[PDB]
């Protein structure tokens, strides 16, 4: 409902401080968000993938910033590279 | 055991002890053995025999006493009774003329749709013979054709002993639809309309309708007050309905991707 | 684990039942 | 497809509608359609 | 033909009417309907002795229309007879809305601890423990517990946890529990402090139960309570052990 | 042996084969679906059901001897299937008693040796998993055991195994109910072990012990979820009790369950069709050709069934009780031509005013008419056929006397004309009015009706109903 | 029966309540679906 990108950024990048403690749930949300038409509410989605999950073999968070890496705009590449090496 | 099979029937029935008596002979085929399970064994067949004719004495002796409750007591249990599964059960005479006293019974109470579906228990016993449930069926026929006259013609015409109290409220349950079908827009008539749709040569029933309702007969002629309606309607005042109908619209058009 | 079960399957019911809200939210909203 | 229930189960073109309105009403339609005028 | 004996006014003969009623509801269904209104009607007659069956064939008939709460509350004003039955599809149903309404009522009473508390039927709580009782001839403790918790109740809590328990590590599993699935953080103390009396008085004292709750916890002195106690009994190795299990679990400020 | 013998060799062994791969198939697509994604609403469970009431039923009607449906109880006595191995030992077993039966003959059906082929086979180290397997092979022999109509040693064998049948439901039902659910198929299979079960008793007696049963899985249904078990049982339960030419009348009257809320588009369809009969009997006759129009215009997806035929034939009764009445013979059928005749003369007869053809036609089809299965005809016709000149009349005539409506329809009594117009205007048949002066009787006054609030109201209908069409529409489509 | 009576009474209250809390999961799980490719649709359009 908000309109400002930098609190739509950290509505969604605060999905993993709420639900770091439940795996199964981070992906769900995110792979949806991370799809979005802005790169914003995509940005967002995938730094909270990868400060969800910690540092277990998901494969499924592979599997999404797969082509979150593959996007045109730079810096939802450059969250992509951060949130495939926390993981 | 054995109390009191052919007592004051026979000749007449005055007394009221004979009530109780029958009620304690009730009490005794209860508590020897229920009729729910019946599976075979003409020993418990015997039994049955004599709680049927119990009962038809009791059904008997309730149209005898003038008592309402009783009788659809009485022949409710019959009819339970004649609800069996293993029903071998040898032809009871009596039958015949029991239904034909439920049959006008149930007519007499204004209940046409349980008078119809009762009427699929007898396969040939209508139309060939049995005058006990072909005077009914004859009776509903002359009331969708519309023979008031045949009506009154056939009630001097009675099989068994004379249904009066079945045709005193088949007098009461016409006679109230007359009036309730006369009380309406018109204004005044005369004796003699009185004299067609209502019968007889001035008899108590225009002093009867005089006390309870109006039909004041005053210079040779009656007066009906007129049971019509005079609402001015106006109709633009539901406009807040169609408001409302037209807002849920757009709500369920919209509200719902 | 016949209750152990029993709030999982009420935790499914629940996370499930803020998505299906907020896929609906957000779809009356990207209409814009 | 049947529905386990069965108990048992030319000569116009299509005429019932006008035999459905019209089935016997002398349709020589000559001897009291054109004959009245002897009788007024 | 009941329906007239239920009219009239004879009590050998209404208690055989019922008598009739509660062996053929079986089959007629709805044709009781008219009746049962008479019974409940009539139910309010405290000096006549057929009130447990009325309001057991009152509550046979709610149960088939759908009228559950009407169904429980002449299930609880039956009585005894009604208390007899435990085999049947009709009685385990009810008593499983009886659950759902107790457990439902204590979820609503704790949130009012300052006094206001709704009454509680004796019939209803005699059914909790009776049916609980049934819980411990399982020999299957994990059910026993399960209602335990949904019931909000902490002393068939601790109860269950240390009755017989084969084998006895059911301190462990009870702590999973709480820890794992949890959403109310109000009681979670006191589910956690009554673990705490059974780890202190637990035959082999103290060291890594109660200090982990503590750590979860925020006595700062009941640690102190218990650690110089383990200094005081000459035990050092695992005292050793323990102090570096609260400082690498526990925070700052603790 | 020269003409007919050798084509003897041809009839076994590709349909041995190629019907039962699709059944393999379709249970081991079965099992993959019962274990892991048990949404199986879309899945080819409902038409592997269509297969067996349409293909089965005309495909084979015997045992068929050369071991082709005979060969499926000494094929399926030694089936275990509990673990990898056992199962892959079994899938050995498939392969081989198909082989050996294929190439040689192994064991063969002579019309007694039916409980050997039910007992060894149920037995043999048999487990409950493989529920629906169970299932199926115990309701295929049902088939050519009452398509044979033999009646020897028969009606035991028909009864043990549904007896059987009931055990193998029961124990689903109570015990591990995990995520199987085979209720989908297990109601029709209840319904045509039913159907048999009535049968054989009709051959002889009533039935009632099949009824008390079926309260009783309606008794132990009906509390979980309505999922289509109920629609069919509430069936069984209401098709007996109005073949009974008794009552059970009140008792559907009562009946407070009319929510089945889906039916494959199969139960609903003769679910309105039973309760048209019961409220026309009941004589609320406008809600009753709404919903009897309502069963036949459904699904006429069929080839002169009967039911289709069944439903077209009391329409047009309840219809003249109505008193409108449109053609019918339109669609001709092999099968109407010994049904079209005599409804036809007697719609002719009622909508012309004449009473000896009528009577004669009524003394003639009146063996129909009770081979048919209706009664009260005999009743509610004679006031038709007095309506339907009075309604005529008024709908032609704006202001007619009764002096001269008395003598038009035949009366001879200028008396009761003016009782017969109100029972006429009491029972609805036309709104008029009579003037009790010298015997004026109107009629209507007005025909505005467009700007009088008349059309909005059908329009909310029509607004309400066609969106409700569509957000069902919406929701039923978006599955993936 | 130390199990045939407690089948039905403390075990049969947990089966019975777990299946409602099964099958709305595996109805809303189609609502779910419904809204997620609803969404996937309009997505597919404003990024067009």
């Amino acid at each position: 409902s908000d309109v400002n990108d930098d609190v739509r950024r950290a509505a969604v990048e605060s999905l993993g401080f709420i639900l770091f403690r439940t795996p199964e749930q981070c992906p769900s949300v995110v792979s949806l968000l991370s799809e979005s038409y802005n790169p914003h509410v995509r940005y967002g989605a995938a730094m909270a993938l990868g400060i969800c999950c910690a540092g277990t073999g998901n494969k499924e968070a592979i599997n999404l910033l797969e082509p979150m890496t593959n996007d045109p705009v730079n810096y939802v590449r450059q969250g992509a590279l951060i949130a495939s090496a926390l993981i | 055991m054995y109390e009191q099979l052919k007592g004051e029937w026979n000749r007449k029935s005055p007394n009221l002890s004979k009530c109780g008596e029958e009620l304690g002979r009730l009490k005794l085929v209860l508590l020897e053995l229920n009729f729910l399970p019946t599976t075979g064994t003409k020993l418990t067949k015997q039994q049955l025999i004599l709680a049927r004719d119990i009962l038809e004495i009791g059904a008997q002796w309730s149209i005898l006493r003038k008592d309402i409750p009783s009788f659809e007591r009485y022949m409710a249990q019959l009819k339970c009774y004649y609800f069996d599964y293993k029903e071998q059960l040898p032809e009871s005479a009596y039958m015949h003329q029991l239904l034909g006293l439920n049959l006008l019974f149930l007519l007499s109470q204004n209940r046409v749709a349980e008078f119809h579906t009762e009427l699929e228990r007898l396969p040939a016993k209508d139309i060939q013979t049995n005058v006990y449930i072909k005077h009914p069926v004859s009776l509903e026929q002359y009331l969708m054709e519309g023979s008031y006259n045949k009506v009154f013609l056939a009630k001097g015409n009675i099989p068994a002993e004379s249904y009066t109290f079945f045709i005193d409220i088949l007098l009461d349950t016409i006679r109230d639809e007359i009036a309730g079908c006369i009380e309406k827009a018109y204004e005044k008539i005369l004796f003699t309309e009185a004299t067609r749709i209502l019968f007889f040569n001035t008899p108590k029933k225009m002093t009867d309708y005089a006390k309870k309702r109006g039909w004041v007969l005053g210079p040779n002629n009656y007066y009906s007050f007129a049971s019509q309606q005079q609402k001015p309607e106006d109709t633009t005042i539901p406009s807040t309905e169609l408001a409302k109908q037209v807002i849920e619209y757009a709500r369920q058009l919209e509200m719902i991707v | 684990d016949l209750y152990s079960r029993y709030k999982k399957l009420q935790q499914e019911l629940e996370f499930l039942e803020v998505q299906e809200e907020y896929i609906k939210d957000e779809q009356k909203n990207l209409k814009k | 497809m049947s529905e386990k229930k069965q108990p048992v189960d030319e000569d116009n073109w299509d005429d019932d509608n006008v035999e459905d309105d019209f089935s016997n009403q002398l349709r020589a339609e000559l001897e009291k359609h054109g004959y009245k005028m002897e009788t007024s | 033909g009941i329906i007239s004996l239920l009219d009239e006014d004879e009590p050998q003969l209404k208690e055989f009417a019922l008598h009739k009623l509660n062996a053929v509801v079986n089959d007629f269904w709805a044709e009781i309907s008219e009746s049962v209104d008479k019974i409940e009607v009539l139910y309010e007659d405290e000096g006549f002795r057929s009130r447990q069956f009325a309001a057991l064939v009152a509550s046979k008939v709610f149960y088939h229309l759908g009228a559950f709460e009407e169904s429980l509350n002449y299930a609880l004003g039956a009585g005894d007879l009604f208390n007899v039955n435990d085999n049947s599809e009709y009685v385990e149903t009810i008593i499983a809305k009886c659950i759902d309404h107790y457990t439902k009522q204590c979820v609503e009473n704790a949130d009012l601890p300052e006094g206001e508390k709704k009454p509680i039927d004796q019939r209803l709580e005699g059914i909790v423990n009776k049916m609980f009782q049934r819980c411990l001839d399982d020999h299957k403790y994990k059910q026993a517990i399960g209602i335990a918790l949904e019931t909000r109740r902490l002393d068939v809590f601790e109860k269950t946890i240390l009755e017989s328990n084969d084998v006895p590590g059911m301190l462990a599993y009870s702590l999973k529990l709480c820890m794992s699935l949890m959403q109310n953080k109000q009681f979670r103390n006191k589910v956690l402090r009554v673990l705490v009396k059974i780890y202190m008085n637990l035959e082999k004292p103290d060291f890594i139960n109660v200090c982990q709750c503590l750590i979860f916890l925020d006595d700062p002195q009941a640690v102190s309570d218990i650690l110089e106690k383990l200094v005081k009994e000459d035990n050092l190795l695992m005292a050793y052990q323990i102090c570096f299990d609260l400082y690498e679990s526990a925070s700052q400020q603790f | 042996p020269p003409g007919g013998g050798e084509q003897e060799p041809p009839p076994p062994p590709a349909p041995q084969d190629v019907e039962m791969k699709e059944e393999a198939a379709t249970g081991g697509g079965s099992t993959g679906e019962a274990d892991g994604k048990t949404a199986a609403a879309a899945a080819e469970h409902s038409q592997r059901e269509l297969d067996t009431v349409t293909l089965e039923d005309i495909k084979e009607h015997v045992k068929q001897l050369e071991k082709a449906v005979s060969g499926k109880e000494p094929r399926f006595v030694l089936r275990a299937l509990r673990m990898l191995p056992s199962t892959s030992r079994r899938l050995n077993h498939y392969v081989l008693y198909k082989a050996v039966q294929g190439f040689f003959t192994s064991n063969n059906a002579t019309r007694d040796f039916l409980l050997p082929f039910l007992e060894e086979p149920m037995d043999t180290e048999a487990d409950l998993q493989f529920r629906p397997r169970t299932g199926k092979a115990a309701s295929t022999p049902l088939l050519p055991e009452v398509e044979a109509y033999l009646q020897l040693l028969v009606v035991i064998f028909m009864m043990n195994s549904k007896r059987y049948k009931e055990a193998q439901k029961i124990s689903d039902d109570l015990m591990q109910k995990i995520s199987t659910q085979n209720r989908r198929a297990l109601d029709l299979v209840a319904a045509k072990c039913y159907y048999y079960h009535a049968r054989v008793y009709e051959f002889l007696d009533k039935l009632d012990v099949v009824r008390s049963f079926l309260h009783a899985r309606l008794r132990t249904a009906t509390l979980r979820h309505d999922a289509d078990g109920q629609a069919t049982l509430l069936n069984l339960l209401l098709r007996n009790y109005l073949h009974y030419s008794l009552y059970d009348q009140a008792e559907k009257l009562v009946s407070k369950s009319v929510f089945p809320e889906q039916a494959n588009n199969n139960e609903w369809a003769r679910y309105l069709y039973y309760t048209g009969r019961i409220k026309a009997i009941q004589l609320e006759y406008s809600e009753a050709r709404r919903t009897m129009t309502n069963a036949l215009r459904k699904a006429p997806q069929h080839t002169a069934v009967g039911f289709k035929q069944t439903v077209h034939k009391l329409l047009i009764v309840v219809e003249l009780l109505l008193g409108e009445i449109p053609d019918r013979l339109q669609f001709r059928q092999p099968s109407l031509k010994r049904s079209l005749m005599p409804y036809f003369l007697l719609t002719q007869a009622v909508r012309t005013g004449n009473l000896a053809k009528f009577n004669q036609v009524l003394d003639q089809f009146g063996e129909k008419f009770q081979a048919d299965g209706t009664y009260t005809l005999i009743i509610r016709l004679r006031h038709n056929v007095i309506k339907t000149g009075v309604r005529m009349i008024s709908l032609s005539y704006s202001r007619i006397s009764l002096a001269d409506i008395a003598q038009k329809l035949q009366l001879d009594s200028p008396e009761d004309a003016e009782f017969i117009v109100a029972k006429a205007i009491r029972d609805g048949v036309i709104e008029a009015s009579i003037n009790h002066e010298k015997g004026y009787v109107q009629s209507k006054e007005m025909i505005d009706i467009y700007s009088t609030r008349e059309p909005q109201l059908a329009f909310h209908q029509r607004i309400s109903f066609c969106l409700d069409i569509h957000n069902m529409s919406v929701k039923a489509m978006r599955f993936p | 029966l130390e199990e045939g009576k407690a089948g039905s009474g403390l075990r049969q209250y947990y089966l019975s309540k777990i299946e409602e809390l099964q099958l709305i999961v595996n109805d809303k799980s189609q609502n779910l679906r419904r809204l997620q490719a609803q969404r996937n649709e309009l997505n597919a359009k404003v990024r067009l």
